[PDB]
């Protein structure tokens, strides 16, 4: 018997008791966030998520953590996306993002839409999700850019993009990791995470400290769209 | 190649 604690390289851990067949299987297993602090507890299966409740973890002794749910009834589970389906529930939006990031109009002029910190915090700090649905990329860069604005590289074979309507907060925010625009002195990147309700798909992760209200902004990392070539001249100058 | 790396 005994707990066992799985950590990700990014920060996030699923606790529990391993079965006879030492696999995290049970009505108490539970995913912690990065933040060590927020969590899905629940029923899980092999390490798989079924049904977690939102929970705060209020501490551990000896390995044993203690959790308190958060009231209310929203369940979470598994829900990796395909090419067609992004998510099952498009308007459950992630609470561990909820508490740390905002989309308001960007101060980027004629940048649309940003995400915004609300909350001060140090560097290497994950700040959002990138889920989308899953495509190769030779459907992307066989397509017009005009339809590959959120497009992000996961891995040399899949390619995560949220396409119409779902670029639309009104029809999806479940993840808001699409809406960080480009800098080329970003105070985010794009680092991959292993999620308990998305699956793989990446995060955004503070470089250094970013303050309550600041826009949130990554290297785009582009060959791409015009506004992408003007603003590179105009880095490369008064630069 | 069209898209964020
Ligand atoms: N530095 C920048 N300058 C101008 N537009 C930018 C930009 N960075 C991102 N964008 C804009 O945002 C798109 C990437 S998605 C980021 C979210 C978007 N602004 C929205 O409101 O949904 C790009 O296609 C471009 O239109």
């Amino acid at each position: 018997h005994g707990v066992c604690w799985i950590y990700y390289p990014d920060g996030g851990s699923l606790v529990g008791e391993v079965n006879e067949d030492g696999e995290m299987t049970g009505e108490k297993i539970a995913y912690v966030y990065p933040d060590e602090r927020t969590a899905l507890y629940g029923k899980f299966i092999d390490g798989e998520m079924i049904e977690g409740k939102l929970a705060t973890l209020m501490s551990t002794e000896e390995g044993r953590p203690h959790f308190e749910l958060m009231p209310g009834n929203s369940v979470y589970h598994f829900d990796k996306s395909t090419s067609s389906c992004i998510s099952t529930n498009a308007l459950l939006p992630d609470p561990y993002e909820s508490e740390r990031v905002y989309v308001a109009e960007s101060l980027i002029s004629s940048a649309g839409e940003g995400l915004f910190s609300k909350v001060a915090v140090g560097p290497n700090t994950v700040m959002s999700f990138y889920n989308g649905v899953r495509i190769t990329h030779q459907e992307v860069d066989s397509r017009d850019w005009a339809l590959n604005g959120n497009t992000l590289s996961l891995d040399e074979e899949t390619v995560i993009d949220v396409p119409e309507p779902y670029n639309h907060v009104s029809k999806y925010c479940a993840s808001l990791g699409h809406k960080a625009n480009h800098s080329f002195t970003p105070n985010c990147i794009y680092d991959m995470f292993v999620h308990p309700r998305f699956g793989p798909i990446k995060c955004i992760r503070t470089l250094r400290a970013v303050e309550a209200d600041e826009e949130l902004t990554v290297a785009y990392g582009y060959e791409a769209p015009e506004w992408y070539q003007v603003e590179l001249k105009a880095f490369q100058a008064t630069q | 190649k069209r898209s964020k790396k």
